[PDB]
């Protein structure tokens, strides 16, 4: 599950009752694919800066 | 920072530095958000009056993304030991918000069993900062980056003279002339995981710098999480 390339997700990963549930940092907010993180805002959390 | 490369633009938002009355960095953090920033608790003994600069890549020419900040609460790890550098971490709450911009932007906390089962069995992460190059040698001009392979607890721990507590970890090479070192400290360690740079540790201590034998000891962040969590918002 989890231990299978992180889950599919694109950050935190666990397993619940032998699923996999994604979530994300504060500042992102799960995708409709609820793997994905998508940023709230500009500068999210852990990216490097390019403007 | 030994041998590794200097950040390049935008690269390591997430550094700030601690600097004196005189303006010189001594010690380095890492932003975790607009009010606060994670440091190694055995800096605040590095000096008595200090404030936080964000934004800077080179201490020798006023780029202009740069931003010194005062510190309005030192929230110090209860715990944290002297002798033996256990519980080095600390969170300071700035009395002004940083605005984020090119080069100033926070580290992403991670989760800690996510973080410990996916983040600290990477390959690598990454030591940056403003500190010596050579163990014997002057703080550095440019900000710094380091890819750090992670070493396996026990090797690690066999490698030390000193005990490695449950609350710190190592991270570098054996023998490679590559590693963090004095002025580096509190300084932040991340671990890249697409494409999106999560705190795995704080810079903390080491035998010398990049010394044979000799690993760079980080405190493990992820055994402090919920203590960063409650400490943000005090
Ligand atoms: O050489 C050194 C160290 N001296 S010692 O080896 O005698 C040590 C004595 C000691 N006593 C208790 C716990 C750990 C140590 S290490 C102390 C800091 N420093 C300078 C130093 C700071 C630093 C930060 C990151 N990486 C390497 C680094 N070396
Ligand atoms: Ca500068």
């Amino acid at each position: 599950l989890c231990s299978l390339d992180n889950g599919d997700c694109d950050q935190f990963c666990h397993e619940e009752q032998n699923s996999v549930v994604c979530s994300c940092a504060r500042g992102y907010t799960l995708a409709d694919n609820g793997k994905a993180c998508i940023p709230t805002g500009p500068y999210p959390c852990g990216k490097q800066t390019l403007e | 920072i030994v041998g590794g490369q200097e950040c390049k633009d935008g690269e390591c938002p997430w550094q700030a530095l601690l600097i004196n009355e005189e303006n010189e960095g001594f010690c380095g953090g890492t932003i975790l958000s607009e009010f606060y920033i994670l440091t190694a608790a055995h800096c605040l003994y590095q000096a008595k009056r200090f404030k936080v600069r964000v934004g800077d890549r080179n201490t020798e020419q006023e780029e202009g993304g740069e931003a010194v900040h005062e510190v309005e609460v030192v929230i110090k790890h209860n715990r944290f030991t002297k002798e033996t550098y256990d519980f080095d971490i600390a969170v300071l709450r700035l009395k002004t918000p940083i605005t984020f911009r090119m080069n100033v932007a926070p580290a992403c906390l991670p989760e800690r069993d996510w973080a410990e089962s996916t983040l600290m069995t990477q390959k690598t992460g990454i030591v940056s900062g403003f500190g010596r190059t050579h163990e014997k040698g002057r703080q550095s001009t440019r900000l710094k980056m380091l890819e750090v392979p992670y070493v396996d607890r026990n090797s690690c721990k066999l490698s030390s003279s000193f005990i490695i507590t449950q609350n710190m970890f190592c991270a570098g090479y054996d023998t490679k002339q590559e590693d963090a070192c004095q002025g580096d400290s509190g300084g932040p360690h991340v671990t890249r995981f697409k494409d999106t740079y999560f705190v795995t540790g704080i810079v903390s201590w080491g035998e010398g710098c990049a010394r044979k034998g000799k690993y760079g000891i980080y405190t493990k962040v992820t055994a402090f999480l919920k203590w960063i969590d409650r400490s943000m918002k005090t």
